[PDB]
Parts: C-alpha cells; structure tokens; sequence
C-alpha cells in the first residue's frame, strides 16, 4: 500500500540513475560530481514532489534527497525511511529496499506507463503519468479553429450545417490557381455550421466551418 | 608504471583537547546561522506572492529549475545573499534572480531566472550586477545560457544606479551579441510579461519559447503606451504566443503549459551538437584519507590562532596526497602539487606574514604550472603583510610585483578560497577578485578589508596628532579611544562575511564541510574552455 | 581620377530670424557658464596648496605636462567635470588627477598624473574610475602611457569603494601586466611619495625615473611601518632616489630637479623605437564651407525644436560633401558617407522618432562600412523610440534587436556624440556608452536618462491608480499632481550634463564651436591600433 | 541523459481509399518502367562485344568492379541513365563508362572504369561529363580515386565538344594533378591499349598496374604512328606490361592476369595509411516506424495532387523522430532537426507556393545550421513561386534573394532530392544544381523545367499579341490553339526526368522505396571532408 508507492517511487530513480550513469560511461568525462546522481543543492536539501496513478486516485510523493543518501518520501502525513538498491539475478533485476526498517526483495519489470512490482506474497500495480502536451491532445488545442491556407473557390461542402463529423472527413475541398487542396475537420465534434457556402472564396487563415466545443 | 607508494598528508587532532571543542562549538554557531538565513531566503517573496503566481498556474522558479535540469544531478547556485539587508528597508530575497550552473541534456549550461514573486521581477541595480557576473562566468567558462524572463523593467525610482553607465543594464545585450558571435549558444524561454527589458532578450537569443497566454513580448507595455502614445492596448495584443507566432515570428516554438516549455527546452538542448573533450590528463580519484567535518576543531573561529595548512589540504586533496615544492625555503608559503577528482591542480596558501624569499617561490611555481598547463588553487589567510625598513631596502615591494606580474599574465584557470583573514595588497597578491579568478569563496569566518581597524585607528591617530601638532593644538591624550573606537567598529562592520557577499565581490559563502564537492564541480565546468598560451610581461628583477 | 564636382551639404541660415537670435544667446549663456566652471577647476586645490608645492620645490601638474609634451602642440583633457559636486562637502577639482593625450617625440601616448595639491593626492573613488577609464583608452588605442605619481594613497574613510572589488582598486596592476605583455609601452615617474599605492607602480612599470630628494619609493609610510611593526624610520630610507638607485635597483634612472626627470622622459620616448602606420586611402583635408558658431542658433537650448541634422554635417566635415545612402527610405534616419581631415568616416545620425525601416537601413549601411573598414561616427537626437501597437505586431523590437547586434559585433573604431536628448533603448541602439565606443562626449545642452519625467510620472500614476484600486481606495484625483511633481524634478536632476560628466559616464563635455577639432584628433589616436576582421551573430530575420 | 520522450510524425493513410489506390497503382508503373530499362543498360554493348571481349581473357567491366570491391558491400553506381537516347541513331548504354563510389580495404573510394564493349571504349562528349562529375565529387568529397582504363581515345567524328574548350576533355589530367598536390590519392590499372588518351593517365597518376599482355601503354597508336611519321610498329613494343616495366618504368607492377591486379590494387590500398575521422556527435540509429513503400499511395503520379512534407520525413528519419522549427510562421515551408542512421540533419522542404515569410524562416534556420555545423537536406516540390503585386511591392524578390545568398554562402555537406515539381527561380532558391549541392536525386515522376508549358504558351501568346497589335494585325483568335499546342509539347518533352538524367544534370533517378539507404551511404562520404567555417556576404536588409 503506502509503503508500495513509496518502493515503485525509489525503482523510477534506480532506473533514472542508472541510465543517466550509462550515458555518463560513453562520455569522454566519466569522472565529474555532474555525474553523480546526489541531487544535491548548495546549503538546501533538493526536493522534488511525484505523482503516480494508483488505480483510480491519484497520489503525490515528495521526495527530499537528504544529505546521506537515504531517501526520504511522505504521503498524506504519513513519513517513510527509504534506502534501497538495483540488483539483478539472471537476466531479471531485483529491487532490493528497507522501508522504515523493513526490507524485502521484488522483481522491478518497467514499462512505458506502468510499474510491476512483484514478489511472493502479491503484485502491485503503479501507473506513471503521461504529460498532456505529449498526449497529443494539446496538439488539437494549438488551433482554436480552422484555418484556410490560402484563398481559393469552395467547389462544394462535404458537412451540412448540422451534421455528424468523423476523424478524417474533410470539410471541403478548395481549388484555387493551379492548386486544389482538401480541408479537413480540425475536431470530432459536430459542426455549429459551416462558415462558407458553395463557390465562396476565405482568406489566408480565415476560419471555414464552426465547431462545437469538445 | 605508477607503483610507488607517496606519503600522505595530515594527523589526528586530539579531538579531547579543549581547544578542539572550543573551536568545534564556534564553528556550528556559525553554520547554524547560515542555514537558518538561507532557509529564510529561499521562501522568496512571501506567501502572498506565492499565492498569485500559483493562481496564474505558472510554476515557482524553484520548481521550474528543478524540473529543468537533467534529474538527480547537482545544481550549484551562487551568491544567494545578494540584497542581504543591503538596502534601507526593502526585503530583496536572492537579488529577486536566481543563477545558477546545471547539466542539461549531459551538457553544462547556466540557468538564469527572474523571480516575478520578489518586487515584481524589477531590476534593483544588484540584480543587474548579479546577472552580469553570471554572463561573464559563462562567456570565460564557455558555456551556454539559458534564460527564463519573468521581469517587468528597471526599478524606476532608482534610474541612475541602472540605465547609464558602462557596467550598467544594457550591457547585458552586449555580452549576448558577443557571446552568439562565438557560438555560444543562447536560449530565452518566456514565461510572463515583459517590458522593454524582457523584450529585447528574446529578439537577441538565437531560440525562443513563449507559453500560450501567461507569456507576452512586447517592447513597451499597455500602461507605457497609453501614457506615451495616448493609444491603450492589452499586452497580449502586442505580446502572446500565438499572436507573435503566427505573424511577428519572434517567438520561434509555442509551448502550452509550463512544463512543455520545460521540455522543449530539453529537446532544443540535445540538437544543439555540442561534445565537450579534455586536454589534461586525467586519473582516478579516491575520498581524502580523514573526516572533513574535523576543520571546525582545526580552524575555528578566532583569527589570532594559527592552523598549518597542509592539514586543510589533506583533508581535501584525493587520498591526501601532496608532493611540497620548495618546503624549507620560504616555508611561510606553501606550494605543491595534487589531484583532485582525478585532476591536477597547484596548491598555494599561506601560513604567516609573507616575505621577500615566500614571493619568489610563489613566482617561479606559478611559471612551471602555467608551462605545464595545470589549473591553479589559493588558500589565503593573509593575517599580515611585507612591512619593514630592512624588508623595503632589499626591496620586498619589488618582489611583491613578481608575485602580481605573474598571477596577472596567467592563462590556466584560477580559482580561489579566502580560508581566513585577507587583509592588504597581499589580496592583490593571491588572485584577488580583482585579478579576475574563474570562482571565489569565503569561508563563514573570514574577514576582509583593506586594513585592520586597530591599524587604520593608530594611523590617523598619528596623522592627525602631527598636523594638529603643526597646527598648535596637537591630539590630546583625551579623544584618542573617542577616536578609535568608531574606526575600529566600522572596520569589523565592513568586513563581514555577510556584508561583502551582500554586494558581489565573492561568489557565495560555503560551509568548509562542503568545500571539496564544489571545487571539483567547479573546475569541471573550467575544463570546458580549451587552455591557452600564457605570455609573461617584463621580468623586471 | 578625381575630377567630378560633388554636391555640399547646408545653406544659409537666417540670421535675421527673431529664433537665430533666441537660440544664439541660449547657447552662449550655457557656453559661458560652463567656461567660468572650467577655470575655476583649473586652479586646483586652492592658493594653499599650491604655496606649499611650491616651497617643496616641485612644479605644478600643469606646468609639468606643459613642458613634457611636445611644444606647440594640441593636448586633449578628459572628463575635466569628474567629482563635480559628486560628493556631499569635499571639493575635488577634477577629480583630483590629470589624464589626457599628447603628442610626444612624434609619437601619440596617454600621460596620466596626480594632483597632490588636491587632498594631498588621494585615491578617492571617482579617482580610480577615471584612472581605469584613461587606461582602457589606452589599450583599446594602443598607445603607450605615461604616469607621473604624487600620490599618498587610498582614501581611508572609504575603503569598502576603493579596495575591494573585481573593477575597484588594483586593477589598475593587472591592466599594466596586460599592456606590458603584448609591448605597449609603460613609463613611470616619481616626483613625490609614495606610500602602496605609488610603490608597486614604478616596480610594476618597466622603466622608472625618480627625483633625487622630492621622490621617495617605499612600500610602507614611516606612519604605517611605525603603527604596525613598531619600528619608525625615515620614508627616504626606504624610498629616496640616490638610496633605491645605488641598490634596490627600482629606479632606473636618478634626475636631480623636475625638468630633468622631464627631459629624460623625451629620451627615453624617442628610444622607444615604434613607428605608426596606417592602413586607410588619405586624401588632401579642407575647411567645411560654413562657419560652425551658426549651429549655436540652429540648436538652441529647448529640446521640443528639431533642427536638421544636415546642417550639422555641412558644419563638419571636409568641404562640406556629403553622399547620402537610401535617402528617401527611411527618412527619419541619415546614414552617408564623408571624410574629415583626410579620413573616411561613415556618419549616422538622428531626425526623429524610430521606426522599423530606420532600424533595417542602419543594419544595411553597418554592415557595409565593417566590410570596407571605414570608421564609424554617431549623432543621436533620441526625443522619442519606437512604441506603437502596430510597430509591435511587425516586431520593430526585433528591427531595433537587428540595430543592437550589428552594432555591438563591429569592429571598427566607433566615435559617438550626444548632440541631443538622448532617452529609452535607443542609447543601446545607437552606440551607447555600454556598448564600449572608443569615444563618447556630450555638447552642454543634451539630456540623458533612461526615460522623460513626464512618461515615469504618468506611468506610476497609473500603476498605482490601478493596483490601489484592486485595494479598494484607488488613487485619488488629489495627489496627482502631488506624486507627478517630485518625479518630473528627479528625472532633471538625473539628466543634468554636468550631473552624468560629474561620474565618468561620458568622456567630457564640449562645447559645439570646437567639435569638428576634437573629432579629428580623436580618429588620428584611434588609428594606431590596426583595423581587424568583424564577426556577425546570428541576423535573425 | 537522453530520457525524453519525443513525438513522431506521420499517421496510417487509409489504404481502402480509392485515390491510395490509384496514386499505388501510378508508382508501380513508373517503377516497373526504370526497373525494364536499367536491365537493358546492364546488358552494356551487346552479346557481340561480350564474346569478343571475353575471347581476349578480359574480364567485364561489371565483374571487374564486383571483384574489385570489399566483397558483401554496397556499391551507388550514378547516372546510369546517361546517354538514354541522346544522339540521333547510337546507342551508347551507360555512357560507355561506369562510375561509381565503394569500399575498398575498409575505405570509401571513387571507382571509374571504361567499357570497352561499348564503341570500343571512345569518348562521347557526354562520357566526359559524366566522368569529370565523379572526379569533382571525389575532390569535394576528398575520396582516393581509381581508373580501370580500356579506352581507346577521344570520338573523332566530334571533336569540337571533346578537345578544344576548358571543361572538355584535357581538364581530366588537371584535376589529377590538383589531386595528387594535396594529398588525395590516385591509382591506375590498365587492362587495355590505350592511344593518348589513356597514355598520360598512367603517367599522370601516382601508382601503375598493367597487364601483362592485354596492357599496353603508348601515346601514339600504330595506325597514327604509321600515318603521322610514316613508320609502322605494334602497339605492345610502345606500351606492353614488361617492355615498359623493364626499361621505361611508366608500370610500377606488373600483373599477369586480371584477378591479379586487382588483388595488387587491393593491397596498395591497405598500404596507402589513411585513416578517417568524424567531428560530428553521433547516435544509435533506428528504422523509421513506418514502411516506407506507403510513399507510392501517398505521392502518386499526378503533380496536382498535394502531399504534406510530414508523411515523407516520416518515412525517412530515424525513429520518425523530428523537431520542428517555427512551425506556425511560414507554414507553406517546413524546417527541422533529425537524425539519419546516426548522423544529425536539417530538413528544408516545401509545401506551396513560397512567400516572403517562409523565405526568412528559411534564411534563419540556414544561418543556425551552418553556425553549428549540421548538413543539410532539401526536398523541393516547387509547384509555384513568389509572384504578385503586392509580393514585389514588399520586395518578396528581396526575401528571394536571401535564401539566394544564404544556401550559396553556406559552407556545410548539402544533398538535394526533387521529390516534385521544380519549377521557376526557386530551382536556385532550394540548392539548384548551379549551387554545387554535394549529390542531386530525382524520383521518378518530377518533371523539371523552368517554366510550365502552358504559362509560357500564354507570355508568347500575349507578346505576340501585343506586338502585332502595334503592327496592325493583332494575333488572330486563330492560331491560339496552333501556337500553344507546340510550347506544351516541347516542355513536356524537355521536362522528362529520363530526359534530364540523359544528361547529367542529375546524379541519378531513384525510387521512392530505396530512398532511406541512398540518403545514408551519400552523408557517409561526405563526412569525410572536415568541416570549413562559414562565411556570409553582405544580408541586405
Ligand atoms: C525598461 C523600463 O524602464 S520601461 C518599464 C515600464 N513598464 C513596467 O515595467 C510596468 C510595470 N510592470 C508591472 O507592473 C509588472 O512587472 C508586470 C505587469 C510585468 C508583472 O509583474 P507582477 O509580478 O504582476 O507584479 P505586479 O504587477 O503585481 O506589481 C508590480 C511590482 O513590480 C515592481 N516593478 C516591476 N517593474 C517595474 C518598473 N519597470 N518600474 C518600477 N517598478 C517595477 C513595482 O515596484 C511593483 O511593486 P509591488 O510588488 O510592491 O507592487
Ligand atoms: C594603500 C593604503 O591604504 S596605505 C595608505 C596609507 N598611507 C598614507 O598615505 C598615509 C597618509 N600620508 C600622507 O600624509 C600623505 O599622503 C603623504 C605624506 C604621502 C604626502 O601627502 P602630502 O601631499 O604631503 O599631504 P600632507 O601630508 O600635507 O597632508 C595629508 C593630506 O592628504 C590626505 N591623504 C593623503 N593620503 C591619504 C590616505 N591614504 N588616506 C586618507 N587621507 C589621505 C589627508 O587627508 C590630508 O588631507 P588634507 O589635504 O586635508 O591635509
Ligand atoms: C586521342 C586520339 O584522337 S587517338 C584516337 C585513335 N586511336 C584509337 O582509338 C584506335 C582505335 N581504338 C583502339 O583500337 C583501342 O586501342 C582499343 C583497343 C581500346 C579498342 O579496341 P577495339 O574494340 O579492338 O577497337 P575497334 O576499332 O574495334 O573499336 C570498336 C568500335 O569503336 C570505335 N572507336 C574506338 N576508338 C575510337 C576513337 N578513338 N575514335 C573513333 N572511334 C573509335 C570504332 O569506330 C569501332 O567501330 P564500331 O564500334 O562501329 O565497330
Ligand atoms: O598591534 C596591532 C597592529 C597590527 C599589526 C599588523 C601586522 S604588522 C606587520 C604586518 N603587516 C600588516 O599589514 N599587518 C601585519
Ligand atoms: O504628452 C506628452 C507625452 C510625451 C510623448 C512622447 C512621445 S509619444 C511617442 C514617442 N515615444 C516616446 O517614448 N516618446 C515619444
């Protein structure tokens, strides 16, 4: 449970620092303090606070590099006394940590976005969060409307004024002076009404079809 | 081959002598007070500037800088007690800036950051201070900039002390032309709105980034326009993201929250097509053979007790190693070569009142180390200086000029500690900050000025008692401690550890325990600028 | 072949015109007023002072540079206004130095020399700001220097502004080291004591000449080794020139009275075997066609009138010829070429408020004057900048960026005149003194800060109007002209010509009849250091 | 630390659309088509010349170059379509010569060999072209080179186009020459008689091998022999492998069969002590994420039809990982960072029809790129160019002009691709191949001309119009048809990529498919030239 979270929280900084050591070995310089992974301030002991999906809720981990290198994270009030290490046994690699004086061993199996952790006694399952911007769906947000690249003639309107909008359909297509190309829906959701009637000509970076808000 | 067995430096300090408690307990007074100050400082603004800058979802500088470097590396800020009660009554955290040197990307880079929560991000003249210097540390260091603008403009009701002057703001375009004229790169990211100061950084860094709405470039703000032009317009009209995007061109990506800024940030690093390689050779390193923290009993906090410096190096230097050059002759100074974090470095510090013979060791050692390219290293507890009649008729002052001839033409980096007292030219000596040294630090316990204030006070005691004697009414027997005693307090005022690193002249005031990590973490950024040829200027014997 | 005949610049003001008359008798009164000024520095320290340097037998600073130039020769002071009422109740009549450059030999060098009439020749700290500012001339010009030291030392009661810092006091050793490493000239001579600060100057120089009795090197005053050491004895035991000469060896020459030690200097310039050459096309030099004193009624005292800048040039430069470039493009700017007393220059100047295409045609003819390696010359009139919504959209900060970089990445000799109100960024456009020209001089009428009073007044109007209305009591229809009043008398204040001469922000104050003169002996200096490649950043589009 | 996450570009077109079929079904033929025609260049001579070449005991060309190479590595044969139909009636496969680049003892070499089969190995004026393109390619690319010589001498039916001008034949030897002045190597082997044309070759290059008796080394054929001097003698008593080995020493080895010097040139090679190096930080390479065959759907056959850029890099890139730059501003032309098969690049390609915003995109990410020495890669589908009232009254042909000086000033590798139409100016604008791009490509649908026939029917149609108009009798509503009718035909006809690789303004034709590896093994040789500062003329504003 809590001590759960905190021990997937020590495998994603094994696993970081174990691979911001391999890039260190490659360098030409494998002997800089830069590369030790310390996290350590002058006269301030570096914190830096996580966040891991666990099932439904949501839980934030603070995790204060202290001074010696043990390890110490809290969540809801609730302190823990980390230290831990990476070893592997064949080919697998055992995350082996104390949590509070209690120490035990666990398979330590990282993907893109999920954590395993397993052992004898059960399994546990973490997520780690993906960024919204790489989600791809700030992408759609960039463009609060649609756009037309250059003026042109709307030979016809593929959309109704009240009609269901599919990924990939296009809105219309616009053949302007040695040049046709076909404008898409910039979003899923269905059309306020289109902008633009048949055989009318937009500006550059004019809007062409209204969208409801998704 | 490198089988030979070497002789190691330092003792055990009889830790039950009285004398090592004493000093033990000033020296924890003195770190205590530090820490406390520092933690007060690092709050920032207050808790109510906190509160708007989280309500505009930006994140705080702190976390920003975090989120910046490559994580689990160590971060190296400097002179965070900038503004320490400098001014009359404004509270001034860190400058209102915080600078710092960092890798990111697997490539050392400074980091610059305003921190609107502090008076609104206004340029006190410290702050211009403070940011030049961290410049001129990345141009001679070569390294790439970074800069996270959240400023508003000048501080307005001081004018002079900012627009003018040489040094002043502005110069700081200068650098930046200069600094992208030899390939050092140079990145803005914007984060708030900016005012004529934050305007042309972005126009003068090769790559820019601004978030969606918190982020607006323009040259003159809505409240400078209205009162100028008669004309008011919302900023974000003139500024934006999108809006610079689409059609200004300023603004060379658009980011959506503060951390795809971060990120980008990261990315643009990594294209950047940079590999750092060394020209010394290197070895392995190993931890000095005794405990650190043993300084405090050694040093203390008095400075009329004496402490031998090669105890200070072995607990510094890797696995206490130390080969002395020169040791019977002029065994007032120390000099010697050693390794640290697996690089060579010349050791010089001092151990009493320096004399003629100290100077020409100090001047041929600093000839043989610039000639075989190895970075440099002072320690100077200069408790007194060269003063005598039969010392200036054998002209010791002469040889006083070979010491500052040499430091001066000197090409390796230099860096410098100020262990102890520093009092006279012999700062100028032992690559003061004059002398341009890559780094400089204090310990909590030094002292500086020009002079003690006992001296100054027996000076113009004399002085005044010869003209008023000249004058008829010579200086009394009374007023001479009336005299005395506010030279003597202005003196010990003015050579505070806290009062100097208030203003620039030092680069931050370190605790001796941390003192080994941060050499090597400096000298590694130093590496990054190829070494040099050093040429000498006259001889004169 | 030279034969085709070439349009002049200027015509013939009308004298009769009620505002000729204004403006002339404006512009007398400031000439007058600023004469008076001069002649009273002129006199030194006062009566006293000078009855007493002249019992010692020594001959006053004027009187010494007199007769060491060559005769009948021009010799061009610099910054005569520094500590012009700088300080509370001390007067310090220029500063309390003499720094200029001279003619001798045949060969152009920077003589530098104290005042020991002036507060017994004390290092205040406008003292060592001109000093390091003469020194810089020097290096960037390439020209050998002169000092003639009378000095005692720092001044005690400000050691924290003297002493310590990276450009405070001391520095002045390491620009020396500097100049004697890469064969600039370095000559030092003693006519007084010297006590540290005098002491490490001939030792730090590498010739040295010293009077027989007046001059005296020692390290330490017979006060300083008497406080510290206990021990009292005679400066001349330690200094003296018969006694360091025979076997200290610092003095490297023993004159007997003042115009010997002189006279020897010349010797000692002559056999300094350097020959200047040039790397420019000459051509035969003539008089401008119109008479210069007609600026007075052309300019005027009132910055709300505009004169053409035009007018000017006829005034300048040789023969009054003038080719415009891109003339009717961009017409609030003139760029062109010329040449003055046989030189080519290429000259920039202000009509009017910045705009883009201003901005575009000066990075254009910047670019092409470092190409052909022409000297470059600036006139700024900036009465207002570029601020405007729609200016904002089109990124005429990114055109002003364009002007910034080309002009802080030339090479080129850059001479720069305030001939006007100079006010916002547009000094950093336009070669402000931050972007390091060689030169930098202001005629009696111009105003310099960083924004009108009237805009800073307007604008914390609203700043505060706004903000205390977010408090609920905003600010009120009263004190408007109340919170105006004191910020409108600041900004004069701060704007004064005599108040930024008064630091060493400007290299002096001249009045316009003598402008064309000074020009043309400033470009003859700065031609000796040879021209070199020029390097652009990054031209962002 | 390399840990970010990056986003990848491309999507899954919908291959159950009709037009994905119709665009797979176009490619297809094209490919087919090359693929048909390219046998039968292989074929070389024909089956006659084979027999006879093979009766001699002489090896193909083709086997030769296979033998020759590190066996189980790629070889880029270039311009394979030279001479497609050229002349009148003669058919002349491959140029009669084979020109190549492989690797030969673990080092990147230019292999070029005669092809006696194909008209007794005579030089067309089209076979200098082509062979002096490689040798300039290895000079650029600074390659050892190597000449398989079975020539028999220049083509006399045409020997205008051959001997007489600067680039004609003869310039051969002075690029020899200019090869072996600094340093680049050249080896020659002989296999057949040579007269005066493969005679100085031999002499010309450092290293000789010759066959025992199939070489023959002379300047002057018994048939010129015994018509010039009346004097009639065998070519072997000229040339032969001993007779000129023993006594003459133009062989420096002599060989007995073909297998035999090749293993000599071999073994030269290893000896020749070359080693290669990088100055570029390099990567682990990946496969891009999506096949690449989709191209063909995506691309088509029709040049109305619009692709976006995005799906092609896609394609290419490692991992299908890119960074793009100013995205927003200037979209009709798309700029970026990636990696291939290890190597950093900057992708320059084309959406629409440029502007005068995308040509300043394009001129400030050319600036970053050379700054920071990354090659770069042009992929021009130039449908349209900048034309319009309101274009030039802005001076788009001055943005023109700026991408014109900065691709031309630029100093770092450049490959070109014409994925789609070229047309217009902007041929020079994106690295044409008047501007030295280091490699050219075309696929196999672009057509490249300078203008579309139809506009130029209409320009003549106006012209004519206008003009017999002012002669009286205007062009006629006949003969509108008549006279556009040939304009169209004869661009189509000029247009034709077989048409342009017939020449050799192209290094060769290459489906989509293979696009990927050709991209790789180019950059791989070109990084063996070390990089060169950059150096930019005047950037008018
Ligand atoms: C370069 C020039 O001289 S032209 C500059 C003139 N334009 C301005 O800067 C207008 C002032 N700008 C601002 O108000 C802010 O800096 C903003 C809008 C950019 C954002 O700053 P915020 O973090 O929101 O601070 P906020 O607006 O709440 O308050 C402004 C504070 O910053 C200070 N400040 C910021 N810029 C300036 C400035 N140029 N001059 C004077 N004071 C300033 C003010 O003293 C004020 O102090 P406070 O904290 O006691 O209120
Ligand atoms: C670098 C250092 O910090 S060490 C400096 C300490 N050494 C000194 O200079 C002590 C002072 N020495 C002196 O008295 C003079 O400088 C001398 C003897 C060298 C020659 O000075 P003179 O031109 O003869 O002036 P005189 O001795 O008559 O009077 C001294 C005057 O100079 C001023 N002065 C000179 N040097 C200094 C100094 N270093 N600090 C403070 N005041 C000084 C005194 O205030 C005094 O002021 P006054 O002009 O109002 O009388
Ligand atoms: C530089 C000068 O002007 S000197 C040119 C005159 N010298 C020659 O080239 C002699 C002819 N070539 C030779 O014999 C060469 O030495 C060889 C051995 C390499 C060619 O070997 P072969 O194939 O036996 O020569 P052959 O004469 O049969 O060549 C075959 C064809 O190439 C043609 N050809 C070869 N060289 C040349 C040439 N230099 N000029 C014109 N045609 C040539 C011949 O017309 C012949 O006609 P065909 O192709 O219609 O049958
Ligand atoms: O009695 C207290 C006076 C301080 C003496 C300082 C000593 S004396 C010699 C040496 N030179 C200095 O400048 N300081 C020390
Ligand atoms: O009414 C008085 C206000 C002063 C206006 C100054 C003008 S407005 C446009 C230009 N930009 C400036 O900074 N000043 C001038």
């Amino acid at each position: 449970a809590k001590e759960s979270l905190c021990q997937a929280a020590l495998g994603l900084i094994l696993k970081e620092k174990a691979m911001t050591d391999t890039f260190t070995l490659q360098a030409h310089d494998q002997f800089s303090p830069f590369s030790s992974s310390s996290g350590r301030r002058l006269n301030i002991s570096y914190t830096r606070n996580m966040t891991l999906k666990d099932g439904k809720n949501n839980v934030a981990i603070a995790v204060t590099y202290n001074h010696d290198g043990s390890y110490s994270m809290q969540i809801e009030d609730k302190t823990f006394q980390v230290l831990g290490n990476l070893y592997s046994e064949g080919d697998c690699t055992y995350l082996k940590c104390s949590v509070n004086g209690v120490a035990s061993k666990a398979k330590l199996i990282i993907l893109e976005n999920t954590i395993y952790l397993f052992s004898k006694e059960g399994s546990i399952e973490i997520d780690i969060p993906v960024p919204k911007y790489l989600s791809s769906v700030s992408s759609q947000e960039t463009q609060g409307g649609p756009l037309a690249p250059m003026t042109g003639t709307i030979e016809k309107v593929f959309v109704k004024a009240g009609d269901k909008v599919k990924a990939g359909d296009s809105l219309m297509v616009m053949i302007a002076m040695k040049m046709e190309h076909t404008i898409k829906s910039p979003k899923d959701g269905t059309v306020k009404k289109v902008f633009y009637r048949e055989g009318a000509q937009a500006n550059r970076h004019t809007p062409l079809v209204e969208f409801e808000e998704e | 081959y490198h089988g030979d067995s070497v002789a190691s430096l330092g003792t055990q300090p009889d830790l039950g002598s009285a004398l090592y408690q004493e000093n033990y307990k000033q020296m924890k007074a003195l770190v205590n007070q530090l820490h406390e100050r520092v933690e007060h400082i690092k709050l920032g603004g207050g808790e109510k500037a906190r509160a708007l800058h989280i309500s505009r979802g930006k994140l705080l500088p702190r976390e920003r800088i975090d989120n910046l470097i490559d994580p689990g590396s160590p971060f190296l800020e400097l002179s965070q007690f900038a503004g320490y009660q400098l001014y009359d009554n404004e509270e001034v955290p860190g400058g209102g800036i915080i600078t710092g040197i960092g890798r990111v990307s697997g490539v050392e880079c400074m980091i610059i950051a305003n921190d609107a929560t502090v008076k609104g991000g206004a340029y006190y003249p410290v702050t211009v201070k403070k940011q030049l210097r961290a410049q001129e540390i990345a141009m001679q260091n070569r390294l790439p900039c970074i800069y996270l603008v959240d400023s508003g403009g000048a501080y307005l009701p001081r004018q002079a002390d900012v627009f003018p002057d040489r040094d002043h703001f502005g110069r700081t375009f200068y650098n930046q032309a200069i600094m992208s004229s030899k390939n050092i790169a140079q990145i803005a990211v914007v984060m708030g709105s900016c005012t004529a100061g934050g305007a042309y950084v972005p126009a003068m860094a090769d790559e820019n980034i601004i978030v969606r709405k918190q982020g607006t470039i323009f040259l003159a703000g809505p409240p400078l326009v209205k009162a100028a032009t008669g004309e008011e317009v919302s900023a974000e009209d003139l500024g934006g993201a999108d809006l610079h995007c689409r059609k200004s061109g300023v603004s060379d990506h658009w980011a959506l929250d503060d951390h795809h800024a971060l990120h980008l940030t990261r990315k643009v690093v990594r294209n950047l097509n940079y590999q750092k390689k060394l020209d010394v050779t290197i070895e392995p390193s190993e931890e000095p053979l005794f405990p650190a923290d043993e300084l405090y009993g050694i040093v203390g906090a008095n400075l009329k007790r004496s402490f031998d410096v090669r105890e200070v190096i072995a607990r510094i230097v890797d696995g206490s190693r130390f080969t002395e050059f020169k040791a019977f002759y002029g065994d007032t100074l120390v000099t010697g070569f050693a390794r640290i974090f697996g690089y060579p470095v010349g050791i010089v510090g001092n151990n009493g009142v320096l004399f003629s013979e100290s100077a020409k060791k100090g001047t041929h050692f600093v000839q043989l180390c610039c000639q075989r390219n190895i970075p440099l290293l002072f320690l100077q507890n200069i408790t007194g200086f060269m003063v005598g009649r039969e010392y200036e008729a054998e002209g010791i002052a002469k040889d006083g000029a070979k010491m500052v001839a040499a430091v001066a033409c000197a090409q390796v980096p230099k860096i410098t500690l100020i262990i102890g007292g520093s009092y006279g030219a012999g700062n100028y000596g032992m690559c003061g900050r004059a002398y341009s040294p890559r780094f400089l630090y204090i310990w909590p316990n030094a002292r500086i000025s020009v002079m003690g204030g006992e001296q100054a006070a027996n000076v113009l005691a004399t002085i005044t008692k010869d003209q008023r004697a000249r004058e008829g009414k010579q200086f009394s027997s009374a007023d001479e401690a009336a005299l005395k005693e506010p030279i003597i307090k202005k003196f010990e005022e003015e050579g505070n550890p806290y009062y100097s690193s208030a203003r620039v002249w030092d680069d931050g005031i370190i605790d001796p325990a941390d003192t080994r990590l941060v050499l090597g973490l400096s000298f590694s950024a130093a590496l990054n600028a190829p070494i040099e040829k050093t040429d000498f200027g006259i001889f004169r014997m």
